């Protein structure tokens, strides 16, 4: 009793409400390896590495205190199943 | 003459030259009690 | 099984989906007309960007502490004060002198180490330093050096950062006078620009083990000796190549490059675009960052093809990332 | 899980042809203007 | 090029934009001084 | 550019000018020469 | 207004013209 | 002299006295 139509609708209710807007966002640098140069107002804070990867912010003056992570990457601050409460594959949870 | 954090782990605050106040004195207008954030004696 | 079998039909038609959908974006964009419209677009969504609540921005010399840094304010008024009547000779003859000043004071590190040590009282460092050289530099040489000592120094290497800060200023300073600072400016960023493209050549000129003096000649054989090279941005990367203690030779020129462009006020602002902006295009831009960011912004473009079309543009620690192909890669990890 | 498979595969066979569509609404959102192909 | 050399006996520095996918920053990685290295 | 051998002397000179100590630490304080190592002596800025 | 064959061939010019501390060819960047 | 010596020429630094 598979309704085909459930499943167009998922995606396309996906589809026709994808939004991602441009916001003003804060950068750091991947020093060494993984220390984060910049994010001058990051909070003491949970940080994406490129590959959609997630790291904690211990703070100094020089530097902050999984997919491959090299000097020079980006990182990005956030402003805030395995232990991340993502699924681990019976499909996403609300 | 309001202070700064500095580092943040014990949070070593940053002072003017004179209003230096806070468990330590950790030299050149730092205590060792966001970076960035006032501080107020 | 059942659900798992929704999941699988889910995943792979959305896979599916957003793989016909990235082959759309990207034949879509094949036309450049397209890249201008959504350049276009971004732009008036830049628009509606509120202003920036930190209008201070700085970052320019954000590594120099609070003592340091009030010190260095002081001493770049004094420059500015006694540079006003100095001529474009003079001010050549100025820039030279603290330079040497400059290398003098790095070489002898007893010396540096007591001419940099705070105290309530400056006349003792006023007397050693009129003592060493008040003959072997102008009066304006030694007023600066004075007025220089006299401040506060959180580490002794700010004081030969601070009179290399000033023969820099005083190199912009008569490179204004001549009313050549646009060109400067640019022919630094090509500078920082092409060093960063050579890694090796800035490595080679970035060793303080080896004489200054042969690695000034390298850099005016192989970069600054051509016949395009202005000669003011010249001199500025000479000397600061001379004067290198571990810093990167593309990150010094680039520091030089915002210094520069500092002084006049602005801003750099790293614009990388999918292709080549107009004029009406780039003007709007320099407005609506200027408006957002509270302070007007000089404009570095970085043509970059992957990008696939709109802008990324950066300033100081901030990125406002508008390429088309960040929207792909959103697609992408967004499925359900 | 026989007959599911049958659903599955015959299902997905029958959404194959819709599919289009919708990359070319996901493609107008992200290209931020309508895309008619 | 985009080889790097030993500096460390071992610590190979690389040029910016070729450090191999520990690194210990300023393009350097840990894995006679000077030796050619390629990744 | 500009060379100079002497300032060996005139460098004298200028420590010659100063006993009194200043603490930096708390506590370390910087000074008294003549009283523990070249740095310091083992409130901040109190004589 | 910048040829890389000029880069390479002054840099490379450079190279040959100036080619426990010391001991370079003998263990760090500073001493063995 | 004795700085904690020196000597005249790790650094030689193996007070004022």
């Amino acid at each position: 009793t598979i309704s085909a139509a459930d499943i167009e609708g998922a995606i396309e209710d996906y589809v026709s409400s994808f939004s991602a807007d441009t916001e003003r966002e804060e950068i750091g640098t991947v020093i060494d390896a993984a220390h984060v140069e910049g994010l001058p107002s990051v909070m003491t804070e949970l940080l994406e590495f490129p590959g959609g990867v997630l790291g904690v912010a211990n703070l100094d003056e020089h530097s902050v205190g999984f997919e491959k992570i090299e000097e020079g990457q980006q990182v990005k601050r956030t402003g805030e199943v395995n232990p991340l409460g993502q699924p681990i594959g019976q499909g996403d949870i609300a | 003459t309001a202070g700064r954090v500095v580092r943040i782990t014990v949070v070593d605050v940053e002072f003017p030259r004179g209003s230096v106040p806070v468990a330590q004195h950790l030299g050149d207008s730092l205590v060792r009690c966001v970076r960035g954030v006032e501080v107020t004696d | 099984m059942r659900q798992q079998l929704i999941r699988q039909l889910r995943t792979g038609l959305g896979a599916e989906a957003v793989n016909k959908a990235a082959e759309i974006v990207r034949a879509h964009v094949a036309d450049p007309q397209a890249q201008s419209a959504t350049v276009d677009r971004f732009l008036s969504e830049l628009e509606q960007m509120a202003p920036s609540s930190v209008v201070i921005d700085t970052a320019a010399t954000s590594r120099l502490r609070a003592a340091s840094r009030q010190s260095l304010a002081a001493l770049v008024e004094k420059f500015d004060s006694v540079a006003g009547g100095l001529d474009a000779d003079g001010l050549t003859n100025l820039a030279d002198e603290l330079a040497s000043v400059a290398k003098l004071l790095l070489s002898e590190t007893a010396l540096n180490k007591h001419l940099a040590e705070p105290t309530d009282d400056s006349a003792p460092k006023v007397r050693l330093l009129e003592r060493l050289l008040s003959d072997k530099v102008s009066a304006t040489t030694l007023d600066l050096l004075r007025t220089a000592v006299s401040n506060r120094w959180s580490t002794e290497s700010n004081l030969i950062d601070a009179v290399e800060h000033t023969a820099r200023l005083a190199l912009l300073k008569r490179a204004e006078i001549a009313g050549e600072v646009d060109e400067v400016e640019e022919q630094l960023f090509r500078f920082g620009r092409v060093l960063d493209a050579e890694p090796r050549l800035s490595a080679l000129l970035s060793d303080y083990t080896t004489p200054a003096e042969g690695r000034v000649a390298l850099l005016d054989k192989a970069l600054t000796g051509r016949p395009g090279v202005n000669q003011t941005a010249a001199a500025l990367l000479s000397q600061t190549v001379g004067l290198l203690r571990g810093e990167r030779a593309d990150e010094a020129v680039i520091d030089l490059a915002e210094l520069a462009v500092s002084r006049r006020g602005e801003v750099v602002a790293h614009v990388s675009a999918a292709a080549e902006l107009s004029d009406a295009q780039r003007t709007r831009l320099t407005e609506v960052l200027s408006r957002i960011y509270g302070r007007p912004v000089s404009v570095q473009l970085h043509v970059d093809p992957e990008l696939l079309g709109g802008l990324s543009i950066t300033v100081g620690d901030e990125v406002i990332d508008g390429s088309i192909a960040s929207r792909l890669a959103a697609a992408q990890t967004g499925l359900p | 899980d026989q007959q599911l498979s049958a659903q599955g595969d015959q299902v997905r066979s029958g959404l194959e042809s819709s599919v289009d569509g919708l990359s070319a609404k996901l493609a107008s959102r992200i290209l931020g203007v309508d895309v008619n192909s």
